[PDB]
């Protein structure tokens, strides 16, 4: 019954809380919506450095509402020159019927939250994805992600169409680190890979030898 | 428009045919069970909206670009969900559309669907205790994590 209004939230450093809009889709009952956070290996934390308000609250039929997410003091203790990961929870309790023999079913919503320090703030559309590197290995590819984000990749193929549609394993690299993917050669790789909007582009690889980097 | 304020995908929102999200699992299955199988099976629909769930090619699920997970107390064995009330001796087991059975707290394997919809099987099973009927039930987490 009850949703949020995006699939990932960036947290911008710069400032010292923002909202997120929630709905009770739900048109006949009233449902309550807990929010919590959770760090990086996605366990619960309660008093910061990031906290949602209210963690309870009842949505009326219909109803809309926000959740709120501030920062304690302690935020200054992250890194500043990377993004710092955390998870968003949004989870229903349903009206509770005493009826007989019955499954209720609870959604729960679990986004990424990225905390994005101010000395490492984005405009709108910028692009740091491009910057990937692909290094063929025995069975795939070690991907290097020298940039300060989050990067998730969503395919990787021959084709823009095989990058968008093809099978693969969803795989998301932190911030300065590298990942070894499974994938067959590809001759100019394709990559997809999830921004700050929920969109879902494709960059275009060329290849020198057993090295692929964007096309200029 | 060419020029206007930013636009994000927004999470999904479940819906099902009964307003209060519950799925009607009948008496408990008493001669069935006694006869060593399963009770009757429960179709349940999960449509997942607002989310642009489908793409030209495939969709979230199948993609693995969101991973869902039931959630709830595990029973008598990692295939079975426990269940409150009077009842005793059983348990619930849900399976995907290709007779995966899910696991409390386990993520569902993305397979091609065959609807913005996710269909899921229940149905009740003993949990090895002496059967006792009476009324049971459970509320499941249906969680949805987002890549
Ligand atoms: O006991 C219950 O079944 C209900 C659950 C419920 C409430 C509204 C819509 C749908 C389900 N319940 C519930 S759900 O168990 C709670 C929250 C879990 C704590 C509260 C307390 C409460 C409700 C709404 C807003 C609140 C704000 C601050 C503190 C407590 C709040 C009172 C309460 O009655
Ligand atoms: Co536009």
């Amino acid at each position: 019954a009850v949703s949020l209004d995006r699939t990932r939230a960036v947290f911008d450093g710069s400032e010292k809380s923002m909202t997120l809009d929630i709905s009770n889709d739900n048109k006949q009952l009233p449902y309550l919506a807990q929010a919590w956070i959770e760090n990086e290996n996605q366990e619960k934390i309660i008093t910061g450095p990031v906290i949602a308000t209210p963690p309870v609250q009842r949505l009326e039929p219909g109803a809309k509402s926000m959740v709120r997410l501030s920062t304690t003091p302690d935020i200054s203790k992250l890194p500043q020159d990377r993004e710092s990961l955390f998870y968003f929870n949004l989870r229903e309790i349903p009206p509770r019927s005493e009826k007989a023999n019955v499954l209720q079913i609870a959604l729960q919503t679990k986004i990424k939250l990225f905390y994005r320090p101010a000395a490492i703030k984005t405009r709108p559309n910028e692009v740091w994805q491009d910057q990937l590197i692909l290094n063929k290995v025995s069975g795939g590819y070690r991907i290097e992600n020298p940039t300060p984000y989050y990067v998730t990749v969503i395919g990787l193929g021959g084709s823009e169409k095989q990058a968008e549609e093809g099978e693969f394993e969803t795989v998301m690299l932190s911030p300065r680190s590298e990942q070894t993917v499974k994938s067959a050669n590809y001759n100019t790789p394709y990559l997809s890979y999830i921004n700050d909007y929920g969109g879902r582009p494709v960059l275009s690889f060329i290849c020198n030898g057993s090295r692929c980097s964007v096309k200029k | 428009a060419a020029f206007h304020g930013e636009v994000v995908r927004p999470a999904c929102t479940l819906a099902m045919e009964d307003a209060w999200q519950i799925i009607d699992m009948g008496e408990t299955p008493v001669r069935d069970l006694q006869n060593g199988f399963s009770g009757p099976e429960r179709k349940f629909s999960l449509r997942l909206r607002n989310c642009e769930f489908n793409s030209q090619g495939g969709n979230l699920f199948s993609d693995s670009r969101i991973r869902v997970t039931f959630d709830g107390v595990r029973g008598e064995t990692p295939d079975k969900f426990n269940l409150s009330g009077q009842a005793k001796g059983i348990n619930l087991q849900i399976a995907d559309v290709r007779g995966n059975i899910a696991r409390a707290g386990k993520v569902m394997p993305a397979i091609p669907l065959t609807e913005e919809a996710l269909d899921y099987t229940l149905r009740i099973v003993r949990n090895g205790k002496k059967l006792e009927a009476g009324n049971y039930f459970a509320v499941l987490g249906f969680r949805v994590d987002y890549e």
